[PDB]
């Protein structure tokens, strides 16, 4: 149904399997030949790439959670606090 | 004495219970009107040898002006009770009506050993003014006051389109309570009325949580 960036409600944290699938997603599209928008300090590995792209919290991503009545609430990598 | 000075005690725990019970509904009452020992009891609604004259109990009861803030259109409410330990279909038209004309709205009638079924086929004949029916020894014990039952609590047709709101609820994803469910009676819903079952809770003290009415 779409929600307002405000009206906000839900966590401020991030799901383990909210991480975990952009971790993957992300990688699987680093090794997809993808743009990786940070210095490898010599990484050869999409994974280990990716968890420095989120380490730096520099993944163009935002994940749209929804709501048991269709509505969602999209958050984005920049913002979602990645404590775990 | 003879098994007969039960006959009464218990008529008279019943008693206590429809005044709780209709304090409950969110009506006027006092907690004396209510302790109203067994003593003090005989003498108000026996004869002369020492029985019970239950067309003699029957009464009125009105909202409390709490209950006018949270539900405006409750109206007034009537008990009555019978000497009639085989009511019947004609007694009835007599209760039916009595109601209809003073123009009340909520209508409690407690009979003894049953009803004809010629009678209780007229309840639902007289809207919008609504009728009620318990048995003696049904009221004999508050179940309400049980150790494992927990407080319900009726929510105003306001309360509840917030309740739905504030948690994308659509009527049917709501936990249900039975219509015959005894404490559903016990505070009369209506098919679509909520209750908000609050209960002890070993994971964190209290818990909230819901139930419509099927």
């Amino acid at each position: 149904k779409a929600i307002p960036k405000d009206q906000r409600a839900t966590t401020p944290y991030m799901t383990k399997y909210e991480r975990a699938r952009i971790l993957g997603t992300r990688a699987l599209q680093i090794s997809m030949n993808a743009p990786v928008f940070v210095d490898l300090e010599g990484e050869t590995d999409p994974l280990r790439i990716a968890m420095k792209e989120l380490a730096e919290k520099k993944i163009p991503l935002v994940i749209r959670r929804y709501l048991p009545d269709g509505s969602f609430e999209d958050w984005s990598v920049e913002e979602l606090i990645v404590d775990l | 004495d003879q098994e007969n000075e039960r006959n009464i005690s218990r008529l008279w725990r019943a008693f206590r219970t429809v005044k709780e019970m209709v304090k409950d509904r969110g009506y006027f009452i006092t907690q004396e009107e209510v302790e109203l020992p067994l003593e003090d009891f005989k003498a108000k609604y026996c004869d002369s040898m020492g029985r019970p004259q239950r067309k003699m109990m029957s009464f009125q009861a009105n909202p409390t002006e709490e209950s006018i803030s949270k539900f405006p259109d409750m109206g007034s409410l009537w008990v009555e009770f019978c000497d009639e330990p085989s009511v019947g279909v004609k007694t009835m038209k007599t209760f039916v009506i009595h109601i209809q004309e003073k123009n009340f709205q909520t209508g409690i009638f407690v009979y003894q050993n049953n009803i004809t079924p010629s009678a209780m086929k007229l309840v639902p004949s007289i809207p919008p003014a609504t009728i009620e029916t318990f048995n003696e020894a049904a009221l004999v014990v508050n179940i309400t006051h049980h150790e494992l039952v927990p407080k319900h609590i009726r929510l105003s047709s306001d309360e509840k389109r917030e309740l739905l709101k504030r948690y994308r609820l659509k009527e049917s994803q709501l936990p249900r309570i039975q219509r015959a469910d005894p404490v559903a009676l016990y505070l009369g819903l209506k098919r679509g009325e909520v209750v908000k079952i609050i209960r002890k809770s070993e994971t964190s003290g209290r818990y909230a949580s819901y139930r419509i009415c099927m």
